[PDB]
């Protein structure tokens, strides 16, 4: 199964050889060193996982621990912008396809936006999508509820048309618990074992596989 | 004085970054030449613009002419600024301090002097360097919390709470808002000291914990604060509070494995399958679209229609969505319940595919094949992995995946050309899926295609690092098998011909040597650079108030040289540096080829490193045993032997084979292992090489010919 984690120094070496870059190897180290050591607390990542029950591959991070996903994300330190409200960026959010239809972006993204809501009083995030692929636009706009502000033309480097997103940022909205149905949530107080001795009988019924002979 | 007076110029134009009209006024003051410390900032000048050889020269002319040692402080520092761009660390170190010792004014030096210390692991010297920047400048924060971390890293634990605790005086009232941040991680860093220095005492925790109560609401790290709180909790035996915590992670991020486990043994229940089934059914409602509810039930249950019955319901939804990692997702069960989850899934599935039909539900159907496919390859059973696959392909052939798949089967065959072929069928779906692309480099690498894998790569038209290693051992198999077409090559008329092939074979046999030497090398390299990756992160994370996530750095950084892809270098690497060691009695790296040193060069360039930085329970004792034993060292070999015995028993065959070649100074790998020595230890050769075969019988193809070509050469 696949885990949902924070990112660590420890994965860049899986993240840097996870995907072929225009820039040179050192010069991505030393970038994703100077994300993950400036926001360590922002950026997340997706990798397989063996619970308890030889050509080393180089996205492992261990056994059976493999990279498949991650954000990185940082917020705003540009010094031509240092009397703007603090603001995040997601400089990459970058999951395998053949990965897909498990939420997985889904997911880093919303760790990522509360992360920075929570840890950095980031007020917004804004962020730009290849007027090509609705599936990044579907994403944002339906799934997270960024706001498409406008068509910017031309935007691209290779000259395709981008969306102009953006999201405020709200502690109570981006509570995780909120995306956990499509709604009973744990109160983080009653016992969690609390049914296995109720002496009801439909009780005794429905919680059948729990009683023992 | 005249001279003085432009060299002064000169000095400051350089330090504007203005090289060339610097470089001017020392030209001239040169053109009328004892001139030491032109001589410098000349050096220092064509460096900074490309002229790297003559660079050196004039450094290494003002060095000469610098008999004294006292020359001036200005002089020093342009030295320690050139040692540092060179990264001669310890010479700019030297530099640097003899500027200090004449007289130098700059407080600044300090602080590049505790930079280059931190960066070659001298921290006792860095903190002196920290103290004294410190001392000079205490009204910066950046100062405090560099000096705490350089005790931190000193042992000096205690020392580094006060350090830490003075500042949060000095700021009590002051705490901008552009510095909560900052802030928030001095508090942290603290408590994980604290933390640190409690150990198992639980007065000690008890404080740790009031601590990380009071400066809960000034911490922002929410996760970090909590896992900590957890972990005290745990420690203090007080479990019901720790479960309280975990339950709080988990609804942080229900989607983290980690929590759950946590969970289980702070109430007790880690052993209990029937009150984890009760608990995993709970955090279930909760959490109702997460994995690890679903997922680790299938890891405990012991009743057969039970686990069927929740392997069922977490596998058919997913084949029901046309999820591509299905099997992957329970993969790890068939790893470590292969004999329990094995039967059950293939009935589950085969099930499943009965009531599909292929029009109607077209999703459900191919990915049900693909999950077949892979669940048949995983149990070796080719025909059926083939069958599958195609039944895939044959409904919907514009699916990368099912290449993939497609692809891994004939590499399992052994085909490698076929499989990489088949994967540039992939490939052609979508040539701007650079992850393909990628595979597909891979695929080329291990059929020994290099021009193909090359071409393919410079569709994206640098080298990484993967892809310098899996070209490193293409030429070392093309250099094997060129030897092998060399020694199968050993009237007049046709003895012009196996004249000529013979001349040219010794000549491609040289050439692949000398590339897989120099392709490996460049790995090594890498990792120095990445190594030297640390020097800005000394000063910046002090300056960025992240004092926490820079001691992760320096943990990674000394972890280096014993990453998968380093040691994979430098285990391939050995079997040349061995070989050429034993067989002795630069575009293309025939100076390595041809070293006089051959096990000097290995352990320089890889196994040093590596030696200092691996763990005792990490470390290859072979390799270590293999390496001594042609460095003349036997008392090694024996430790090596030893300690090997006292991980893995005395019953591996390798065990066994290895004490012999010592001495004399069915299973697999054990009779491999003397083989590779038949040379020194009187075997029967024959009778071995027959033996090695006759084991060769179960594996897949692949694995048999991989050994018969490139390990019984
Ligand atoms: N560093 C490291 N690597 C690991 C570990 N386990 C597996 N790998 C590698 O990841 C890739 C996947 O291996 P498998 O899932 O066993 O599948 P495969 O060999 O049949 O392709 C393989 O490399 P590959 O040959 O490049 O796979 P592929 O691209 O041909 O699929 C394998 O060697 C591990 O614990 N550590």
């Amino acid at each position: 199964p696949i885990n949902i984690r924070r990112a660590t120094i420890n994965d860049i070496i899986c993240m840097q050889n996870a995907n072929l870059h225009n820039l040179p190897e050192n010069y991505m180290m030393k970038y994703y060193m100077y994300h993950i050591l400036s926001w360590p607390e922002a950026s997340f990542v997706a990798t397989t996982t063996t619970l308890d029950c030889i050509k080393l591959d180089p996205t492992y991070l261990a056994p059976g621990e493999k990279l498949v996903g991650y954000v990185l994300v940082k917020m705003n330190d540009d010094p031509d912008q240092q009397n703007e409200p603090p603001n995040g960026h997601i400089t990459s959010l970058s999951v395998m396809r053949t990965y897909r239809r498990m939420g997985i972006a889904e997911n880093l993204m919303r760790q990522a936006l509360f992360a920075l809501r929570e840890v950095h009083q980031a007020e917004y995030v804004s962020l730009h999508v290849r007027q090509s692929n609705r599936a990044a636009l579907h994403l944002y706009r339906d799934t997270l509820a960024f706001e498409v502000l406008s068509i910017e033309k031309s935007y691209y480097q290779d000259g395709e048309d981008a969306y102009a997103m953006k999201k405020v940022l709200k502690l109570e909205e981006l509570q995780i618990s909120n995306f956990t149905h499509r709604k009973l949530e744990d109160d983080l107080e009653s016992d969690l074992l609390e049914d296995i001795i109720k002496q009801g009988v439909n009780d005794i019924i429905v919680e059948q596989k729990l009683i023992s002979e | 004085k005249k001279e003085n007076d432009q060299f002064l110029e000169a000095l400051k134009l350089y330090e504007g970054k203005q090289y060339k009209k610097s470089l001017k006024l020392l030209d001239a003051i040169l053109k009328k030449g004892s001139h030491v410390d032109s001589l410098a900032l000349k050096g220092l000048d064509l460096y900074s613009v490309g002229e790297k050889d003559d660079a050196a020269s004039y450094v290494a002319n003002a060095i000469r002419k610098i008999e004294g040692a006292s020359a001036s402080p200005i002089c020093c520092h342009v030295l320690g600024i050139y040692m540092r761009n060179t990264k001669e660390y310890k010479e700019s170190i030297k530099w640097f301090t003899a500027a200090l010792n004449n007289g130098s004014t700059n407080k600044q030096i300090y602080r590049d002097l505790a930079t280059l210390q931190s960066q070659i692991g001298d921290f006792k010297n860095a903190l002196v360097s920290r103290k004294k920047y410190w001392e000079a400048f205490l009204g910066y924060r950046a100062n405090w919390t560099s000096l705490a971390v350089a005790q931190d890293v000193n042992g000096e634990r205690q020392q580094a709470i006060n350090t830490l605790s003075q500042f949060e005086k000095l700021a009590e009232g002051k705490i901008s808002d552009s510095e909560k941040y900052e802030h928030s991680e001095c508090l942290m860093y603290k408590n994980d000291i604290m933390y640190k220095a409690a150990s198992d005492n639980q007065d000690k925790l008890q404080n740790v914990l009031k601590h990380l109560n009071d400066i809960e609401p000034c911490v922002f790290d929410k996760f970090g604060l909590l896992e900590r709180k957890a972990t005290i909790y745990m420690k203090l035996g007080q479990l019901k509070d720790a479960s309280i915590v975990y339950r709080t992670l988990i609804k942080r991020n229900p989607d983290n494995f980690k929590y759950y486990k946590l969970l289980e043994v702070s109430l007790g229940i880690q052993g209990d399958n029937k009150l984890k089934k009760a608990l995993y059914g709970k955090l279930e409602q909760f959490y109702p679209r997460c994995e690890p509810p679903k997922f680790i039930p299938l890891t405990f249950l012991q009743d057969k229609e039970e686990l069927s019955k929740k392997l069922r319901e977490y596998v058919l939804p997913q084949l029901e969505r046309g999820v591509p990692a299905t099997f992957s997702n329970v993969k790890p069960l068939y790893q470590r319940r292969k004999s329990k989850v094995s039967p059950l899934l293939e009935k589950i599935v085969l099930d499943y595919l009965s009531g599909l039909d292929p029009t109607q539900d077209p999703i459900p159907f191919i990915w049900t094949n693909y999950y077949l496919s892979q669940h048949f390859l995983f149990l070796k059973d080719f025909p059926k992995a083939q069958e599958y696959i195609d039944a895939a392909l044959d409904h919907t052939p514009t699916l990368v995946e099912f290449y993939i798949l497609k692809a891994r089967i004939l590499k399992h065959l052994g085909l490698m050309d076929t499989a990489a072929g088949i994967l540039e069928e992939g490939r052609q779906l979508d040539l701007q899926d650079r992850f393909i692309n990628c595979k597909t480099v891979k695929y080329f690498l291990r059929a020994n295609n290099i021009d193909k894998a090359v071409e393919v790569a410079s569709l994206f038209t640098v080298e990484a690092s993967w892809f310098i290693v899996e070209q490193a051992e293409a030429y070392y198999r093309l250099y094997l098998d060129r030897k092998k077409k060399l020694d199968d090559l050993a009237e007049s008329d046709k003895s012009e011909q196996i004249a000529n092939d013979i001349k040219e074979n010794q000549w491609l046999v040289r050439k692949y040597k000398g590339l897989a030497l120099k392709r490996f090398n460049a790995i090594p390299k890498f990792y120095k650079q990445f190594e030297d990756d640390q020097l800005d992160f000394h000063s910046y994370c002090m300056r960025k108030g992240t004092p926490r996530a820079y001691l992760e750095m320096l943990e990674w950084g000394k972890a280096l040289y014993t990453k998968p892809m380093y040691v994979r270098a430098m285990k391939e690497a050995s079997k040349l540096y061995f070989q050429m060691h034993d067989d002795r009695l630069d575009v293309f790296g025939e100076k390595l080829i041809e070293t006089s040193t051959p096990m000097e060069d290995f352990a320089t360039e890889f196994y040093n490193n590596y030696s200092m930085q691996v763990r005792e329970d990490e470390r290859d004792y072979i390799l270590d045993f293999e390496f001594n034993y042609r460095i003349g060292k036997l008392a090694l070999c024996f430790a090596s032997l030893n300690k090997f015995a006292k991980r893995f028993g005395t019953t591996s065959g390798l065990f066994g084979s290895m004490a012999i070649v010592l001495l004399h100074a069915n299973d697999i790998n054990g009779l491999l292992f003397l083989y590779r020595y038949r040379d020194d230890v009187p075997i029967g050769s024959s009778n071995l090489k027959e033996m090695i075969i006759s084991s060769l019988s179960p594996l897949e193809p692949h694995s048999q010919n991989e050994i018969l070509q490139y390990y019984l050469y």
